[PDB]
């Protein structure tokens, strides 16, 4: 039973190498999103074996072949490992989410919130220092020791009865929203280093995040990606 | 009082298939119910069953076989039965099986002639075990295992091939995978000289499938081609 | 009859995400929606397929599909849920060959231009037959996000609404030959990511028809066959009365 | 909960308070009458999902 | 009558911080205590309220809430444990509009001038009815710390007692709507941090007389109906028994 | 009967009132009075029963 569905998926695997939050973030604005807007880029792992793009529900994947200066950057996220072998539909699972420092003898902490919730974004002054307002909250925010790694299992929490590995609707209106789920996510996170903003470093610190898919459940027989032949 | 527990040499580590469970961190869930959708994929052997095209270089490849009027003492085609080959990279076969390790099992080629219906023939279908050369001659196919495809009530055959190996499984990405070449060879041949009527086309077309059989089995999971991406 | 995935597609219970009574019928449910589809021809090449995306057909009308009193309940009901039943006739005789793939397949984008938003009724009648080229089988023709000036725009290589177009005999499929058959019958049940998705925008089934051999037929024979089609929905539950849709 | 769209194309529905008929009211009794509007939740109401809340009461 | 929390709010134990015998009546313990409020008229805006506190009322006679021997009782004891049960009438006739809403707020501060210390009786004449302010919302009136010249002081922008206007009939309430009733009746039962709290310093209820609706009447109609109450202590459990309070 | 196509959809209001001192013109004041409401669905062909109400047993 190695091609079990619940033994198959039931396995970690790397998502999105993303950013470690070092001051209250500002989370990415809805697309189209104009020029001069401060915030924040990449520093949110939207948790969805889907492609992303800038910690969102994209349509298609895309990577970039010749980065030059001009624009920002967007951290584009796929599970390689999934679609090659999802050949199907539907894809109801429970997430576990493993966060593994890419520093040496980082201590990080990781946030999560929910599918549809949002992040909270400003600063209370605790003691004459801004202490953002992610470190508190009721949703999980795992606390990594000096040199550890966070791991937790999510549930299903999405509105969505299940995540549509193809989907072909649209989610708002159309043009431009075929094939654009908005509720297939098990949620977001993100890591912050626990210490306040006026101890904001200047090096821009990776991390590293891994999905494990707990009790997977597909439905609805579908195809595999097209290999080339060259 | 505490309960003296010495920790092993593997403690901290993560290992990615850990066959076991982690902390809960936003438990007590109520997921909304799935027992609408049908058609639950429990096992992905139920999709390598499923006969899906192959291809045939005659990136713009050809699911079927032309059957040119020249009778000849040669195969009308003649693949190799080897998963990593070419003619099952876009199959169901050849795709679900490539992300694993080993097989055991029984291909199944199911033919379809797409010719017109007052045709009337006869097909050889040799199965080759993997000999030191490529079998060509319809006589050197006649020795082999075969099984003589008729137009008549058969418009559609399917020739289970055999399982024959000198191990339990076979190394399902690999070009050789046994003693010297190619695992074996699959030829249809045509056997009488094919009677299509006139004001009826010419060079008929004969559609292959590859399916799975009842007793094929995968084993070992390994992490696939990502290159269905770029 | 080709039924997918059950015994009896037409059993299905009510939505479980609604508080009101579902309209579980329409004045004429015990009939079906005849429409026209393009003709297949000699030039058209291996793996050129034609999609009718359900219940994008009855709401375009594409090749006369007029949806009668479902068209007029789907538009007055915000929640829609039915099961399809689609029907493809095309009068292969003796004298041709070739063979269609009809299936129906589940959640994909291939109404939408590899270029922009969705197809209209002219250039469905411009191009005829939609070539299987590079976009379609590694989806890059679903619709791109508008990321804006700030981002820096990504090349998009690829999107989970392809068509592999080797596989699509993994679909509720039968494959309409030139001589074991004249007419396909396929019976699809309800799916989607919700227990019903929305009415004017939902695309859980499309009905596809694919060449997998081209046609030939003699010079003076029966010349290029008409493809038709009959759509008609199985036990559907309409939720969320409201006026027609602006 | 938090969303101003949550589904297709907008914003989730609309209750509309319409008057049917024209309102008599009395002479020496005010016109221009005021309705007051409560909004509680029904028995089968459920929630889920507990986040860490808004503290923008406080400022 | 409105009973709050319990069927019966009559049913009080005695407390159980206490060793001595509590003084469980007095000379006059079926008889009101009827005190005047001040009169609704359309000048009150929305929102504007009147807070009778209780105990409070009948230690500052609010409104010549003359407490008999009640208030002589609890002079004359430390603990005190009593639930209350008030009564608003207001002579709502046909040719009003409005509503009142007639509370039984637990644990406010709300007779504490945004800017001071307590209430006068004077002051309740000059004003008639507090509007609902942004400090009332935002609780910035409960009455701040003395925290000295060595703290610099604090920019006080929120306190845990403040009124939500909109949610205040979560509590013990009874709408006096001009066209259901012309009086309220709550019974409310002893709360508390403590099974006893003490009875010069107490405030576990607060008598409260919203406007949700200005009053709205023609002229030359009936004018400016009174507001009276009436409270009356159901079960009290007076425990520490000393001289009259100084 | 309703003889238009076969397609239209619409309803209808069928105000009987009773003998008023003014005849009733406005869709509210014809709600105020015994009414039904005749959709064009199933129902192409309704038979609305004008009550009697008189003060005598007979009328002239």
């Amino acid at each position: 039973n190695h091609t079990n569905v619940k033994f198959l998926f039931d396995r970690s695997r790397l998502l999105n190498v993303i950013k470690v939050l070092e001051k209250d973030a500002v989370f990415p604005r809805p697309f189209p999103t104009a020029t001069g807007t401060q915030q924040d880029d990449g520093y949110f792992c939207l948790l969805t074996p889907r492609p992303t793009v800038a910690s969102r529900p994209a349509t298609r994947f895309g990577l970039y072949v010749s980065p030059s200066d001009s624009g920002v950057l967007a951290n584009t996220s796929l599970d390689f490992n999934f679609y090659s072998l999802a050949c199907f539909t539907y894809f109801r699972s429970d997430l576990e989410v493993t966060v593994v420092s890419l520093e040496p003898d980082l201590e990080f902490a990781v946030g999560w919130f929910p599918s549809g919730s949002e992040y909270q974004a400003s600063s209370f002054v605790y003691d004459q220092l801004h202490v953002p307002y992610h470190f508190t909250g009721r949703t999980p925010r795992a606390f990594a020791s000096k040199g550890g790694k966070v791991s937790f299992v999510l549930p299903w929490n999405s509105v969505s009865s299940v995540l549509p590995v193809r989907w072909g609707g649209a989610s708002k209106l159309s043009s431009a929203t075929r094939g654009l789920p908005a509720h297939a996510d098990w949620g977001t996170i993100y890591a912050f280093i626990p210490r306040p903003n006026e101890k904001k470093s200047t090096a821009v610190k990776h991390v590293a995040v891994y999905i494990r898919y707990k009790n997977a459940r597909a439905w609805c027989p579908s195809m595999l990606p097209f290999r080339s032949y060259k | 009082g505490p309960i003296p527990t010495a920790p092993r040499e593997n403690s901290l580590m993560f290992l990615s298939t850990t066959p076991d469970d982690t902390v809960p961190a936003y438990g007590n869930v109520r997921t909304p119910p799935v027992n609408y959708l049908p058609g639950e994929i429990t096992d992905l052997l139920q999709l390598a069953r499923i006969p899906t095209l192959m291809a045939f270089g005659r990136d713009a490849y050809v699911p079927y076989v032309a059957v040119p009027t020249q009778f000849d003492d040669k195969p009308l085609i003649s693949f190799p039965i080897t998963l990593s080959d070419p003619v099952y990279q876009n199959t169901l076969v050849g795709a679900i099986s490539s992300n694993f390790a080993n097989y055991r099992g029984c291909i199944q080629i199911t033919l379809t002639f797409c010719g017109p219906m007052m045709a009337r023939g006869k097909f050889l279908l040799s199965y080759s075990p993997p000999n030191g050369t490529q079998p060509q001659t319809l006589s050197e196919a006649m020795q082999c295992t075969y099984s003589i495809w008729d137009i008549g009530l058969n418009s559609s055959w399917t020739f289970v091939i055999p399982y024959i190996s000198p191990s339990d499984y076979r190394e399902t990405r690999a070009i050789t995978n046994s003693v010297y070449s190619a695992d074996g060879w699959f030829s249809l041949h045509k056997l009488t000289k094919i009677t299509l009527p006139p004001d009826c086309p010419q060079s008929p077309c004969i559609l292959f499938f590859a399916s799975a059989g009842e007793d094929y089995t995968l084993r070992l999971p390994v992490d696939c081609n990502p290159s269905y991406v770029f | 009859v080709l039924c997918a995935y059950v015994e009896d597609p037409t059993k299905s219970d009510p939505p479980s995400s609604s508080t009101d009574q579902p309209t579980t019928t329409f004045t004429a449910i015990d009939r079906w929606y005849t429409g026209r589809l393009n003709s297949w021809t000699k030039a058209v090449k291996t793996f050129s397929f034609q999609a009718v995306p359900l219940p994008g057909a009855f709401l375009s009308r594409q090749g006369g599909l007029n949806g009668g009193a479902f068209t007029a309940t789907l538009h007055r009901h915000f929640l829609m849920k039915c099961g399809w039943q689609v029907q493809v006739q095309c009068n292969l005789t003796q004298f041709h060959q070739g063979a269609l793939l009809v299936a129906m397949v589940p959640e994909t984008t291939l109404d939408v231009k590899p270029d922009g938003k969705a197809k209209s009724l002219q250039e469905l009648n411009e191009e005829q037959w939609v070539e299987m080229s590079d976009d379609y089988r590694t989806g890059k023709n679903m619709p791109f996000q508008s990321l804006g000036t700030y981002y820096r725009p990504p090349n998009w290589t690829w999107g989970p609404n392809f068509i592999n177009p080797y596989q699509v005999t993994v679909f509720p499929h039968q494959i309409l030959n030139a001589r074991t058959s004249t007419s396909v019958d396929i019976n699809v049940p309800y799916i989607g990511e919700t227990p019903t998705q929305s009415s004017e925008t939902q695309n859980s089934w499309t009905l596809l028809v694919m060449v997998l051999v081209p046609l030939d037929y003699k010079e003076g024979a029966t010349t290029d066959p008409e493809i038709t089609f009959s759509v008609r929905p199985t036990s559907p539950y309409f939720n969320g009365l409201r006026n027609r849709y602006t």
